[PDB]
RNA sequence: AGCGUAUAUUAAAGUUGCUGCAGUUAAAAAGCUCGUAGUUGGAUCUUGGGAGCGGCCGUCCCCUGCUCGGCGCCGGCCCGAAGCGUUUACUUUGAAAAAAUUAGAGUGUUCAAAGCAGGCCGCCUGGAUACCGCAGCUAGGAAUAAUGGAAUAGGACCGCGG
RNA sequence: UACCUGGUUGAUCCUGCCAGUAGCAUAUGCUUGUCUCAAAGAUUAAGCCAUGCAUGUCUAAGUACGCACGGCCGGUACAGUGAAACUGCGAAUGGCUCAUUAAAUCAGUUAUGGUUCCUUUGGUCGCUCGACUUGGAUAACUGUGGUAAUUCUAGAGCUAAUACAUGCCGACGGGCGCUGACCCCCUUCGCGGGGGGGAUGCGUGCAUUUAUCAGUGGUGACUCUAGAUAACCUCGGGCCGAUCGCACGCCCGGCGGCGACGACCCAUUCGAACGUCUGCCCUAUCAACUUUCGAUGGUAGUCGCCGUGCCUACCAUGGUGACCACGGGUGACGGGGAAUCAGGGUUCGAUUCCGGAGAGGGAGCCUGAGAAACGGCUACCACAUCCAAGGAAGGCAGCAGGCGC
RNA sequence: GCAUGUUGGAACAAUGUAGGUAAGGGAAGUCGGCAAGCCGGAUCCGUAACUUCGGGAUAAGGAUUGGCUCUAAGGGCUGGCA
């Protein structure tokens, strides 16, 4: 139940073509002491803007944030919270700057509300800069 | 911008030239080579201004054409040529091999050494790159294409070489509680063994160098320059001896001078 | 012309870009080559960083790697059969990269008639009548008809590969841009692939 | 050998008020209540013990573990190194933070605006610091405001069996 | 320097402002004995310029029959200076000023693992299995001339390259694998099976691409480099020294050191570009805005030296904002800084020290590694110059200085 | 269904009736753009003053209008499917 699209999708690794007579999953892995999921292995989706299963390098600064839209498609919109000291007035303000984020599909089971974990990377896209390394669920919700 | 630049100013400058704002406006600048741009200092002004021999820049143009200064084991006439960090300035005439080795201040010393000393110098690699049928190339800290290497060289691993074969001699392993010279930023010129490693994924790690003196300082993986096996250094130490005293003990030590010269 | 910039349209929120400054002479784009099938000739234009650019107009000719055994060799363009995205340039046969293209099996077969010593093609009915390769085929010793067996044995061809040599028109893909490079190198179809681009051609026709 | 005058602007101001304004009679409480964003918000989760030196009072040490090895010692104990042991804001420290400029170590330009010089019958130095609020990173403690556990039990642990 | 007086009333305290009072940086007026320093078309006029100037360079080591000169013993051209040139490099910096310009520039901070890079330095310059140096155009010169007239020109006689092209001696006699005639050895009556030597042919170095298998060194991280197989080597074409100069020597014709320049590929310096987090003037008599001539994403192409609807076909209808999105104005280049000033605060910054802009307003373009250059090229408009009325040419917000203000 | 409607032939005067074409200016003639003439349909973009908010409005305004040969999109019957 893949390639959807006119054209063939593949992955440029792997070879399926050979003198034979269930095709191996190509992965590698991203560092900076992180784990893969089970789901990213046993799975079959094929996505070229992926840290793993793609060719995409996560580098420079590492942010948060957290889930608030998941309308558009193989992306999600976060939105920041902090706060800033003034020294004229000693009171802090309100600041926000939201941005679009890369969605992988491996993350199958993921609603608002949740603590994701953002990293840098080249520009796929006009106003998409950064990929998603883990998702942490929010207060309860064990169902 | 369209080019690059042909002049220099001799306000943007950094702090350990001690060029001084009265005497010029434009500054001489260093031509291309191995070291970069604020980490030598030209040969022009370290004639001129630092030794104090000649006085205007036509002297110095003048002196050049017949020869005399050797630099690191070639006989190099260019004024403005980037002399950096370890490097061997070789006079025939006069005698005088001088060492270019960092203070505990900020600026560097003025060091005379023996022909037998100024022999052999103290570098630094940087990578090993593959060649097109396995071949290792060293690349040194300022671009000595040396190729077929020894296997113990490693990346942090110094190494001894000669200056007119360029040919190893010794290695100084990178190990913990050896001597090494920080060089750059703020701690510049510092003497102190590693006492601790501490390693940190993504960017560089850092490294508590301490000296034997009661003092120790955190400096990134960028400042690392070993000289010596744990407390056996091979190379002559100027005055200073990188104790990073305190400013009220120098001042003392100031005013003792004065009061035992008079 | 025209050239690759972000300050020409709009922002994400919705505001006006305006620029501060006039043209620049990194600022450009060329257009694109839209090579043909023809006699050999191209151009050549230099780029920024004094490096050069081949540009195809007509070409003939590809280079097409057969994946299993990891040999390729120069085989004859003939054709253009389909493309993905732009159905205009089925009937416009012009050729960019992921396009697939019927070529000649003679170079492979000659190939394979030689070094496995086993007749590719040949439909029933019409023999080999110059009598070439009917003498590399025979006459052998009997140490090495062992070694002949062997490389028999283990050179079995899929009846979809089969149907295409019998009708001398392989399938292959496009890898290497030819407006970049100047090469056009690529590919032949195998298997799933194969499959796949065959079921789009007979969604096409019928 | 300096001033009156005119044009922009600051202190005087607590006559703009975070330090640091008033609202009955001088201008300043919506006629009046409800009401969503926003501000702020009850109490409350380890309470001192052991050792040493002086005169109960000031100092000083203690109250998360297991793979590879060296102050070693006799299958075991100590410590040396990597890994990880909800998350912030604030505080302590370090890295990093072009020059000139503001204070200025040294400092007979005869003094000052200076300047980084110079002085002893061949030589010796100095050519530093404070300043660089916010933004990012590293090393300590868990008072302060949030923050999570298992109660349709898919809660830990220790011996397990397929 | 953490600070005051008077004025509303027949007369007294509060609030309220006014009168001064003390400064900085511009002009005006009186006066101006000396000395060390020492600003000055920034404000309106980024409007136009009379006049003179601001960009050149040879060493024995590129090319010299200019007698323009010179050594004479000239003959093997060639001691040397050498006008004018070809060839190679720079001309892509500097200065001027704040119109345009408010997530734009600019300041801590960083990544190109997603790319280039002049020159210098360090390599590289008998790896390939194949003429004791081949060829013709031309600059400088002389001479016939036109043009009111341009740093505007041609036919002729000539001639050279580190300029333009084609391609050799050597290393070089042998190795590496694909093809393999045919012989020979061990067992079997023999075929069958196993194991060495080997006639002949093919390709066999770096640069480039396609695609498979395998996995020396390093990175927090490989689809980075490298190993093997199979081909590519584009005629608008990667390299594989058809180069110049000073003194010099040893052995039957050959042999050798000290130089300059260039080149396939790589590192490095100098940088440019590309990025991400954070910071900004006002206004709600601006609350909704953005778009199928993309506004928000994806697949596959084009383009760029790389990473991006930058542009293309088809799908989804998204995205931002009341914590003021968007629009309008700014008497707004940004920062380091300067002044009054207790502590806190206010105003200015165009300026040397750093980054961006442009040469009357735009449009498009060549050359070179680096330019949409500007005292580079072309077209339109405005200003505006000579003239045999046939035609030609220019853009000082550079140095001094002028016009109008 | 019909054989030009109370007639036939001939040449082609002026002046009548009905039509058109007319270089250049374009209501300047005349109470009087009276008569006469121009614009014209469809698709796409787009639209003011005043307002009883319904009208204005087709406001005012602009671009396109062939032949030949292709591509894409939208349905019933039978036994996720052909």
């Amino acid at each position: 139940d893949i390639q959807t699209e006119r054209a063939y999708q593949k992955q440029p690794t792997i070879f399926q073509n050979k003198k034979r007579v269930k095709l191996p999953r190509y992965y590698k892995n991203i560092g900076l002491g992180f784990k893969t999921p089970k789901e990213a292995i046993e799975g079959t989706y094929i996505d070229k803007k992926c840290p793993f299963t793609g060719n995409v390098s996560i580098r420079g600064r590492i942010l948060s944030g957290v889930v608030t839209k998941m309308k558009m498609q193989r992306t999600i919109v976060i939105r920041r919270d902090y706060l800033h000291y003034i020294r004229k007035y000693n009171r802090f303000e309100k600041r926000h700057k939201n941005m679009s984020v890369h969605l992988s599909p491996c993350f199958r089971d993921v609603q608002i509300g949740d603590i994701v974990t953002v990293g840098e990377c080249r520009p796929l896209s006009k106003t998409v800069r950064f990929n998603v390394l883990k998702v942490t669920k929010a207060a309860g919700t064990k169902k | 911008a369209r080019g690059p630049k042909k002049h220099l100013k001799r306000v943007a400058a950094p702090k350990h030239w001690m060029l001084d704002k009265l005497t010029g406006v434009f500054a001489p600048r260093p031509s291309t080579g191995p070291h970069k741009l604020r980490e030598c200092l030209p040969l022009i002004i370290f004639l001129r201004n630092r030794l104090k021999y000649a006085l205007t820049g036509d002297e110095v143009k003048k002196i050049c054409m017949q020869r005399f200064i050797k630099i690191d084991g070639k006989v190099r006439t260019d004024i403005t040529y980037p002399a950096g960090f370890m490097d061997v300035i070789s006079i025939d005439k006069t005698g005088e091999n001088f060492r270019l080795i960092y203070d505990t201040k900020g600026r560097f010393a003025v060091h005379r050494i023996t022909p037998e000393e100024a022999k052999y110098k103290l570098c630094k690699v940087r990578k090993i790159f593959v060649g097109t049928k396995g071949i290792p190339h060293l690349v040194t800290h300022d671009a000595r294409t040396i190729r077929y290497p020894d296997p113990l060289i490693k990346v942090n691993d110094t190494i001894q070489i000669d200056l007119e074969t360029g040919k190893i001699t010794d290695f100084i392993k990178f190990d913990t509680g050896n001597l090494c010279m920080v060089t750059g930023g703020a701690n510049l010129g510092r003497i102190g063994v590693i006492t601790n490693r501490e390693r940190h994924p993504g960017s560089f790690d850092v490294v508590h160098v301490k000296d034997a003196n009661g003092n120790s300082f955190a400096t990134r993986l960028s400042n690392i320059f070993v000289i010596g096996k744990g407390n056996k250094p091979w190379i002559s130490l100027p005055r200073g001896k990188g104790i990073r005293l305190t400013i009220a003990e120098e001042r003392d030590k100031r005013l003792a001078a004065k009061q035992s010269s008079g | 012309g025209i050239s690759r910039d972000n300050w020409h349209k709009r922002r994400k929120t919705g505001g006006k870009r305006k620029p501060y400054h006039k043209k620049r002479k990194y600022e450009l784009g060329r257009p694109a080559a839209n090579t043909k099938i023809g006699p050999r000739r191209i151009h050549t234009v230099r780029v920024r960083g004094g490096n050069k650019k081949y540009r195809a107009l007509r070409l003939d000719v590809g280079n097409f790697s057969w994946g299993s055994e990891c040999c390729t060799r120069k085989t004859r363009i003939i054709d253009v059969v389909y493309n993905a995205s732009n159905n205009e340039l089925v009937r416009t046969k012009t050729l960019v990269k992921n396009c697939i293209v019927l070529i000649d099996s003679t170079p492979y077969r000659q190939w394979y008639e030689s070094h496995y010593a086993l007749p590719l093609g040949r439909k029933k009915g019409a023999k080999l009548t110059p009598e070439e390769e009917e003498i590399l085929n025979k006459k052998r010793s009997k140490k090495i008809q062992k070694k002949y067996d062997e490389r028999k044995k283990n050179a079995k061809i899929s009846s979809l590969l089969e149907e295409q040599f019998q009708q001398g028109k392989l399938l292959a893909c496009i890898a290497s841009r030819p407006g970049q490079c100047g090469r056009a190198d690529g590919y032949v179809l195998e298997g799933k692939e194969l499959e796949f681009y065959l079921r789009k051609i007979k969604a096409r026709k019928g």
